């Protein structure tokens, strides 16, 4: 049995059925990429898989227990990035990363920021940085987390090609071990087609 | 010539002395604490620049280690 | 991580070394502002001090109450607070208890000076502190749900503002009557007791309601 | 000439370090002789008595609070006219000195009003004006310590100081309407004897010198804080070692 | 395009109504608040309510003032409104005029109602309404540079009130003295001329420097 | 003479330096892309060329006249689309376009919105729309304006696959008849190197 599965999900926003009855089971160590065609509907589905949005019909299931019951263990194994970074603008990058778990000592600190591409910009305020860097500080969480499941909503937006390559290289190691990630980008991604499994929305 | 002949009545001015000396002490305290604060902050920022020099001294040491 | 949420809210509130003074000075702005219009005669001010300090405290709390639930929506940090591995009522309890650091205890520090500026007496200052220590957290806990509902999907016309301000009626009417009855020397324990009972009730019932309110707000 | 080369921050540091110690020695000796000749070797006024000597510790600092605000305007206007970015740091240098002088003026004015008013604070004239000046100093301090960046903070502080010096005569004339209407007050400010007034002028001179010393050395502290990584501070700390 | 900016600001202010209801009910709660707490002796109310109404309007408009430039930065509207083929002070004047007609104008409409709760006469209502008309544009003009200085900062709290209210004190003094004298059936035309000169001075000076402050803050 | 001229723009700021000594000139009808090393600095450069932020040293020229004097003519011939969407979230999309000049009649209405791929969603509120099509609103602004100079900062951000080809042709048809476009992107363009100029942020 897979870790995360989706059963007869239905979404409706203002007389438009965005998606209806989509169901998919995700096995451990997989690189599912939702394709989509419209701007919104991929974002709502990625949001609803994480449990922000209660499904109108159907349910999303995690080791056989639904998301309204097993929350305290579901939130302990998830990493989410959205269109907005989710960070605090006034604080420094170091404190914004230190809010979340671990960081702290150098075994989990100052290389997570460095491998993202942010050497020499650790102490500068986030407001005084690029929007690409304002999302890079959010993408730097991947190197220190202990979450098995990652759902990222447009990760490669205004990050340079070196950052994209280093990101996907980090994603490969999480793919080899037991870990499920769902990402959605408009840009094509430069890895072999056989490893990525396409779960496209249908109507 | 002095208006106050006795040294003791320089500390007791007709029963109004305590409020005058309260004005004196609340005159002395903020100016002294301002001067000590500013001198201490000057010394602290000089020490911070010295410790900053220590940290890129270690950075150039690490660069020499990388070059060698 | 309860205390870590506490410390992060304190750190986003206060930024530099000497920055705590502004919530202290704004209250003096209001306390001087009322006699600028009303008058300098020192008996009417002793008469009207409860309305003075309670309007000032309500203004400070309502002015600072926005950052609880409004700012964190746009930056998106509220969502990953919602998915932090800790129950949401504990999270909103931490956030409102951090909000109390902004308005309540600076008010408790500045109470003797504004008591001296408004005349009164030492018993007035004593009952002043004993009712402020009970009135500020219930004010924050009661102001939280209306702010929680107003963050929801942006279509609501006029009806949501009734949930936030006109709930302060029993709290403020009970507090000002007690502080006015404390001016002429009378037993006032029976009103401090009901203020404490209201404090306990709203402290028990507020975070669990605001958790569902925040669940409803973002869908 | 030398005014054009006055704006280079290491040269400004060097001339400031030249000026500080002699200025401080002159300030402390003039303030010492002023305080001695004020508190001693002088009689008291007939009506209020020995409390009248507080007119020393109240008068110059208070007016120099006003004075330093004018000086801040003299900075701030320049900081908007030619965009001399060095002029904006003088506003932050002079702001908390003015705040401390306004606080000490308010404390002395409140403490000296006891023998007639009874209450520690009575809402009379000149004290509302000092409180408004203290509030403006609080606003300037908050606006300086509010920005994350320094140059924007200095220019916004210059704008705030310009707005304050524009609006200040209106406040200083409108508060006086509380002194014609709404009862009256006594001549507490400068009810002085004409024969013995030189210690007060020497006290005016003494604060002036002390205010100059504190604002110069704080301007030095800010010019160290602003130019953090530029190599002239590096040469300074190398000359230290 | 001046009237076009005016129309857009009116439409975007009227499209939502959650944040315009807070200051009006703040005014209402202060006016309902003070007479019940103070007491029903009629010798006090006729002299104390001149301060009460004006400071209630003052604090209501300081609660309202945050909407004027805060939301346009995260929407990118300021970066295009500085780019229009019209000088920036004219656009600032249009936006502040719309801000006056969205929250300062309904105070005059509510004035016959607020006159009922606290007594007064028809002459008092006429003087108080006309002084509100001459006073609220002045308050908006004086409060514009504080908001303009506090655009780029996240802070939406006590700092804006600290920057605005000391600049706003003379208006309160003159208006309270004027309508207090108008309660004594004395002609108050000179104080009205003083208030008009104050409005002329604010209209001359404030939008000319608010544009410069807005240019400083965004950069 | 060139339409847009630069002279020794020094923008050393905030205890660091960004660039030095650029003096690039653009005559009528060119295409230019700012090179990409970090997330921003290019954004600061574009804000310097449009006149929002004042230069520390050096100056820019429009038709041989400094920009602090020719503000009206410059503002009558420019539009700005940055990282910020530049639209009001509260209002609907049609009147968001209608605030800018003309629109109105159907000779400039419904095809400025249709040709950017946002057909069928005109009267919907912006808050119930994806951020990509929120940016496509500001991209749809391009079809109904007659400004000779375009300065675009990140147009290809959260934009669908068809949107790139839809946008590039329109910028070309702006480019022949003396339309100067100054572009910043991270996505590669399907455009030959010869017709596009490259001005680089030198170190």
């Amino acid at each position: 049995m897979g870790m995360l599965e989706a059963r007869e999900l239905l979404c409706e926003r203002d007389e438009r059925t965005l998606f209806s009855g989509l169901s998919f089971t995700l096995n451990a160590g997989e690189w599912v990429q939702i394709t989509g065609s419209n701007g919104a509907g991929k974002t709502t589905l990625l949001r609803l898989l994480t449990g922000l949005s209660r499904p109108d019909a159907g349910e999303v299931l995690w080791q056989g227990q639904p998301l309204h019951q097993v929350r305290d263990s579901y939130h302990q194994n998830l990493l989410w990035i959205g269109h907005q970074p989710g960070i605090k603008t006034r604080l420094t990058a170091l404190e914004n990363l230190h809010f979340y778990h671990r960081d702290g000592d150098t075994a989990q600190c100052l290389e997570a920021l460095a491998q993202a591409g942010l050497a020499g910009f650790e102490d500068i305020p986030v407001n005084q940085l690029s929007a690409g860097q304002q999302r890079r500080v959010a993408l730097a969480r991947l190197w220190l987390t202990r979450a098995t499941l990652w759902i990222l909503d447009q990760p490669f937006t205004a990050i340079d090609v070196n950052g994209v390559d280093r990101l996907t290289q980090r994603m490969a190691q999480h793919t080899e071990q037991g870990g499920i990630v769902i990402l959605t980008t408009h840009q094509p991604l430069n890895v072999a087609e056989s490893k990525i499994r396409r779960i496209s929305l249908t109507q | 010539t002095p208006a106050f002949a006795s040294w003791n009545e320089f500390f007791a001015m007709g029963g109004y002395a305590f409020f005058v000396w309260l004005a004196v002490v609340m005159t002395v305290i903020p100016l002294v604490v301002l001067v000590v604060h500013s001198v201490m902050q000057h010394r602290a920022i000089l020490r911070g620049v010295a410790q900053q020099r220590a940290r890129e001294a270690r950075l150039r040491a690490a660069q020499q280690q990388e070059a060698a | 991580m309860f205390w870590r949420i506490f410390r992060l809210e304190l750190r986003v509130a206060f930024r530099h070394s000497a920055e705590i003074a502004n919530p202290l000075w704004f209250f003096l702005i209001v306390i001087t502002l009322f006699p600028l219009s009303i008058g300098p005669e020192p008996q009417l001010l002793a008469r009207i001090a409860p309305g003075i300090i309670w309007v000032a405290a309500l203004l400070s709390s309502l002015l600072a109450l926005e950052r609880l639930f409004r700012d964190d929506l746009q930056d998106g940090s509220l969502e990953q607070l919602m998915l932090l591995p800790l129950p949401l009522p504990a999270v909103v309890l931490a956030k409102v208890m951090a909000h109390w650091m902004v308005t309540g205890l600076p008010l408790l520090i500045l109470s003797p000076l504004v008591a001296m500026l408004l005349g009164m007496d030492v018993y007035g200052w004593q009952v002043m502190a004993l009712t402020l220590l009970l009135g500020t957290p219930t004010l924050g806990f009661l102001g939280a749900p209306g702010v929680a509902l107003t963050v929801g999907l942006k279509r609501g016309g006029v009806l949501l503002s009734i949930l936030v301000l006109p709930l302060t009626i029993p709290l403020l009417i009970f507090a000002t009557a007690a502080m006015d009855a404390a001016s002429m020397h009378l037993p006032v324990d029976g009103y401090l007791a009901i203020l404490g009972a209201l404090l306990a009730g709203t402290a028990t019932l507020s975070p669990f309601a605001t958790a569902a309110a925040l669940r409803i707000s973002i869908q | 000439k030398t005014l054009h080369q006055l704006a280079i921050p290491p040269r400004l540091y060097q001339i400031c370090g030249w000026f500080i110690p002699w200025l401080a020695i002159a300030s402390v000796v003039v303030l010492t002789v002023g305080w001695i000749w004020g508190f001693g070797f002088a009689p008291a006024d007939y009506q209020q008595g020995n409390s009248y000597r507080i007119i020393y510790l109240h008068v110059p600092a208070a007016i120099w609070s006003m004075g330093i605000y004018a000086s801040m305007a003299v900075a701030a206007f320049i900081g908007l006219v030619w965009q001399m970015k060095m002029a904006n740091l003088a506003v932050a240098a002079m702001a908390p000195i003015g705040a401390v002088f306004t606080f000490i003026a308010l404390v002395t004015g409140s403490a000296w009003g006891k023998p007639m008013w009874g209450t520690w604070w009575v809402w009379d004239a000149r004290l509302t004006s000092e409180l408004v000046l203290l509030f403006l100093y609080v606003g300037v301090i908050a606006l300086w310590h509010a920005f994350d960046d320094r140059r924007l903070a200095g220019r916004a502080a210059g704008i705030l100081v310009l707005i304050g010096v524009v609006n200040l005569p209106i406040i200083h004339y409108s508060v006086e309407w509380w002194n014609t209407l709404h009862q009256g007050s006594t001549r507490m400010q400068q009810s002085i004897d004409p024969a013995m007034r030189s210690p007060l002028r020497w006290s005016i001179f003494g604060f002036l010198l002390l205010s100059a010393t504190l604002t110069l050395m704080r301007m030095r502290n800010l010019i160290l804080l602003m130019e953090k990584r530029r190599p002239w501070v590096s040469e300074l700390i190398l000359k230290r070692g």
